RNA sequence: GACUCUGGCAUGCUAUUCUUAGAGGGACAAGUGGCGUUCAG
């Protein structure tokens, strides 16, 4: 957001991102992560600045936006929190998923049944998918990540700051980046709502399938 | 990589990290050449132009790859002030 | 004599396993919905899973039905991937905020939320 | 027949990148040598600079195994350096030419003096370290030659370094330790920066980025 | 009078106080523990297997997610508290009960959640465990349709309705006082005590406040004042850098983060029971340890075993020669 | 030769029905009748 009216946060994704948690960082902070923050109110948990994660959020839809063939963006989970949203992802761009385990090697050894050459990774979790990072660090691949506030920013380039821990957070912020490139693509119209509704990008987890489809 | 005559005597001119100016070599695997679209300041689409930055591997390393580009957007004006 | 390969054999399987819905009688509407569906590049083995598939739904048909009827969670898993709610569960009534948060919002702007509610720590 | 498997080595096999110099200038990995073989090619030279035989403990007893240092060099421009232990002497050959023609670096010549016709050494004192040797090149004036010991002369003269100065330190009499470090100081050539390159970088556009057209098709 | 697992799983031979003994298949065949099945095979059958019509799983779910409890809750839960008021509707008045339940009120005190309340062997200042309370120390102990319900979250949106509930005692149950987990990030409160990550927001934030349910349809909620709780002290600490393979041990930020599968032997995880009638046929008084295993070399160790070590904070000293696993 | 590439016909796109050279189509045993373990052929 180059200081662009239409690019700025309005009501409702504010309202999305107080009912989701995006707020709500960790209780440990990782000292790269300061820049991100707000305050720490007395309970210990970080308060993080939603403007800023707006302006990061947008930084990442413009790297994504910038790549010819969207298939060479690669978008990866391997907890289940942002599997469904991953592959939502995808379908809403192009992107290549990957959702579930990381096969180590998949980016470095060429002779595997799994290799792939992306142009651009981004990813749901520093932590729990470290093996893209570095695999990414040996292919020369930019790396967008979603970061909470105990997040190693080692080779990540974009870090986007935001709640990853819970469903309602991970799957919201898959959402309006999808949203983003969309828009900046110029697919969708910025002053009507998007028809495609947040709820689609949540992790959906079993026994609230049950628990739905027995009151459906 | 220029003689008295004036001939251009050098294989190729190693690009520099836009972060820290330091060139970056021929095996740093690690570096980020990075396309970062801009965008039409009337209907915020993809106009088609873009900046590109270079993050050597040791920045990357550091962590400090994500404050490198963060202060390039801010000083092309891609990230607005505050 | 012609042999079919492998490669067209187990691509055409996987197609098979995946959409066995889309697939009709005729042999270019095979053709076109396996060239929309999957990532095919040259045209020659892309004809010859058509031709494969239409080969295998013909052997299929024939045969007594209940193969099909198996196929029943492939689109349950689908429509349970693609499930949205009537009513979005982000868009609450009310929203417990923190005080912090609260000043927060006022300084970024949104002081004149309505649908926030303040609760103190007690 | 090659069949590339990389992005990189389908353009190479295609007419879309024309020099080796550009796989340089994005920092690519290179991990097929046929694009080094279709490159540089015939100019390409190989020394086996050692072959050495080891007992290999295993639990049906030593096996014996050999271990190949062979260094390559296009001449007046590119060298690799690789190491392969492996059952047959042949094979351990081939592996280590496979493996130097991955590792294959560019490296910056420069001039003592005034700067008149090509250049003939290295541009300034640089330094290799590799397991307590240190290897030192300085630059030398036109004639003089490699004053260096036999290993880094071959490295040195597969370069295309005309004449140089060298002074090595620590454990020179282990072979690897000592070609591995004078290795990382020719490639420390184009790692150095001067004030003849302070001028501002135009980026170009990434093999990748450029002839993404050309890539989704294969 | 409808039975959950609770009551199979206490062995409740509580057949002759009802004759309306309604039970689903699933909360029948769920049950892993044999001695039970085995009594079911048993127990004189009167119960009869129904299956509710959805619309009244349809209301009990909107008001599931008005009481708060509907994460809390099961779809198994779902359908025994349909079938409950199904049957409520469909032979008592359906007009006796309130929908849309009342406003919590909050009252606090200066008690820790952890201060040992209402624990049966433990007295202040007589509370004594005797051989004549043993069958009667189960909870708080106080006309044709009933519950054997054991699971709080049950109770509490039961009693916000408004139908009696007994247990496997006989008298039924007016007021109800657990413990409930409350997010102090996200204010969404949990009925499950085992979870210390929040369903909302997914932080490490669950912290314990006391609840009573009266059989009016009161819900209050007991908080703590005391700053002890809420202090940030051992919660900022460096963090390693993050490890892949089998042998690594992540500090557990998540709830659903895919840890290596570190099992201990069979050996290993056998505890002696002394009351075996062929005890003393053996040969050592205890189990013998596991020393030989390829988990014992790697310091293998169980999931509840060393809790006392991960709750002091990690900004402190440890003494000079230990490490801490 | 169950290996790889590939032709016949385009009044279609490209500077274009008669000459060009890039791309896109078109053919896959696709359809029919018999012999066939009713499946491989
Ligand atoms: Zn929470």
């Amino acid at each position: 957001s180059g200081a662009l009216d239409v690019l700025q946060m309005k009501e409702e994704d504010v309202l999305k991102f107080l009912a989701a948690g995006t707020h709500l960082g960790g209780t440990n902070l990782d000292f790269q992560m300061e820049q991100y923050i707000y305050k720490r109110k007395s309970d210990g948990i970080y308060i993080i600045n939603l403007k800023r994660t707006w302006e990061k959020l947008l930084l990442a839809a413009r790297a994504i936006v910038a790549i010819e063939n969207p298939a060479d963006v690669s978008v990866i989970s391997s907890r289940n929190t942002g599997q469904r949203a991953v592959l939502k992802f995808a379908a809403a761009t192009g992107a290549t998923p990957i959702a579930g385990r990381f096969t180590p090697g998949t980016f470095t050894n060429q002779i595997q049944a799994a290799f792939r050459e992306p142009r651009l990774l981004v990813v749901t979790d520093p932590r729990a998918d470290h093996q893209p990072l570095t695999e990414a660090s040996y292919v020369n691949l930019p790396t967008i990540a979603l970061c909470n506030t105990d997040s190693p920013l080692r080779y990540v380039d974009i870090a986007i700051p935001c709640n990853n821990k819970g469903a309602h957070s991970v799957g919201l912020m898959w959402w309006m980046l999808a949203r983003e490139v969309l828009r900046m693509r110029g697919t969708i119209s910025r002053e009507h709502p998007w028809e495609v509704m947040p709820d689609l990008y949540f992790y959906r987890d079993p026994e609230e399938i049950e628990k739905e489809e027995q009151a459906a | 990589m220029q003689n008295d005559a004036g001939e251009f005597v050098d294989l190729y001119v190693p690009r520099k990290c836009s972060a820290s100016n330091r060139i970056i070599g021929a095996k740093d695997h690690a570096s980020i050449q990075m396309n970062v679209a801009e965008v039409d300041k009337v209907t915020g689409r993809f106009n088609g132009q873009f900046k590109t930055y270079a993050i050597c591997g040791a920045i990357r390393r550091m962590g400090e790859s994500d404050d490198s580009i963060l202060r390039l957007a801010k000083a092309d004006g891609i990230v607005s002030k505050n | 004599g012609r042999v079919r390969t492998k490669t067209v054999k187990k691509a055409a399987r996987v197609i098979i396993e995946k959409y066995y819905t889309r697939l009709g009688n005729d042999f270019h509407t095979n053709k076109r919905v396996c060239e929309e569906i999957a990532i095919i590049p040259s045209k020659k083995l892309r004809n010859k899973i058509a031709g494969y598939v239409t080969h295998l739904m013909k052997r299929i048909q024939r045969g007594p039905v209940r193969g099909i009827s198996i196929k029943l969670q492939e689109e349950e898993r689908e429509r349970r991937d693609n499930y949205v709610p009537e009513v979005s569960a982000l868009d609450q009534e009310i929203i417990e905020v923190d005080p912090d948060t609260k000043e927060m919002l006022k300084l970024l702007d949104f002081g004149s939320l309505s649908n926030l509610q303040v609760t103190q720590p007690t | 027949e090659w069949m590339p498997v990389t992005k990189l080595g389908r353009l190479v096999k295609d007419m879309k990148i024309k020099s080796l110099e550009e796989i340089y200038l994005f920092s690519l990995p290179i991990k097929e040598s046929e694009i080094i073989d279709f490159f540089l090619g015939a100019s390409l030279k190989d020394e086996v600079l050692k072959i050495m035989p080891v007992q290999k403990q295993t639990r049906a007893g030593q096996r014996t195994r050999f271990k190949a240092f062979v260094a390559i060099g296009d001449y007046n421009g590119h060298v690799g350096l690789g190491v392969k232990c492996s059952k047959e002497v042949a094979t351990a050959i081939r592996g280590a030419i496979i493996l130097a023609k991955l590792s294959i670096v560019p490296v910056r010549r420069g001039y003592w003096g005034n700067k008149i016709g090509k250049p003939h050494t290295v541009p300034c004192k640089v330094t290799g370290r590799c397991g307590s040797v240190l290897v030192r090149l300085i630059p030398a004036p036109r004639g003089t030659g490699i004053v260096s010991a036999p290993v880094p002369k071959k490295l040195l003269m597969m370069a295309g370094i005309d004449d140089c100065y060298t002074s090595a330190r620590g454990c020179t009499a282990t072979l690897g330790n000592f070609a591995k470090a004078t290795f990382d100081a020719i490639s420390k050539t184009y790692s150095y920066l001067t004030p003849d390159l302070w001028k501002e970088t135009v980026f170009t556009k990434s093999p990748y980025q450029e002839f993404t057209d050309h890539l989704v098709k294969t | 009078v409808v039975a959950d697992a609770g009551a199979f799983l206490r062995h409740a031979a509580l057949q002759d106080i009802g004759k309306n003994i309604y039970t689903i298949r699933e909360v029948v065949t769920e049950i892993r523990d044999k001695a039970t099945r085995r009594r079911l095979a048993v127990l004189p059958y009167e119960l009869r297997f129904k299956e509710p019509l959805p619309e009244y799983v349809r209301l009990v779910t909107e008001f599931s997610k008005k009481t708060g409890d509907y994460p809390s809750l099961s779809a198994t839960d779902i359908q025994v508290l349909a079938l409950t008021y199904q049957l409520e509707a469909e032979f008592v008045g359906v007009s006796h009960l309130k929908q849309e339940p009342q406003k919590v009120k909050v009252s606090s005190s200066i008690q820790h959640p952890e201060t040992p309340l209402h624990i049966s062997g433990f007295h202040l200042p007589g509370g004594w465990i005797t051989p004549s309370n043993i069958k009667q120390i189960q909870q708080e102990l106080e006309v044709r349709v009933g519950c054997l319900t054991t699971d709080f979250a049950m109770q509490n949106v039961l009693l916000q309705m408004g139908l009696h509930v007994l247990a496997v005692n006989g008298m039924l149950i007016r007021e109800a006082r657990s413990y409930i987990l409350r997010c102090h990030g996200c204010f969404k409160t949990t009925s499950d005590m085992s979870r210390v990550f929040c369903s909302h927001c997914g932080n490490k934030t669950l912290k314990k406040v006391s609840v009573t349910v009266s059989d009016d349809g009161t819900l209050h909620m007991h908080f703590s004042r005391n700053p002890k709780v809420l202090n940030p002290r051992g919660l900022r600490y460096s963090l390693p850098t993050p490890k892949g393979g089998k042998y690594a041990i992540n500090p557990h930020l998540t709830e659903d983060q895919r840890f290596p599968q570190l099992r201990l032997s069979q050996k290993a995880r056998q505890k002696t029971n002394v009351f075996a009638p062929d005890y003393i046929a053996g040969v050592s008084p205890f189990v013998e340890n596991d020393i030989s295993s390829r988990s014992a070399t790697l310091q293998v160790r169980d999931s509840t075993l060393g809790a006392g070590r991960r709750r002091l904070n990690p900004n402190a000293s440890r003494k000079k020669f230990v490490k801490k696993r």
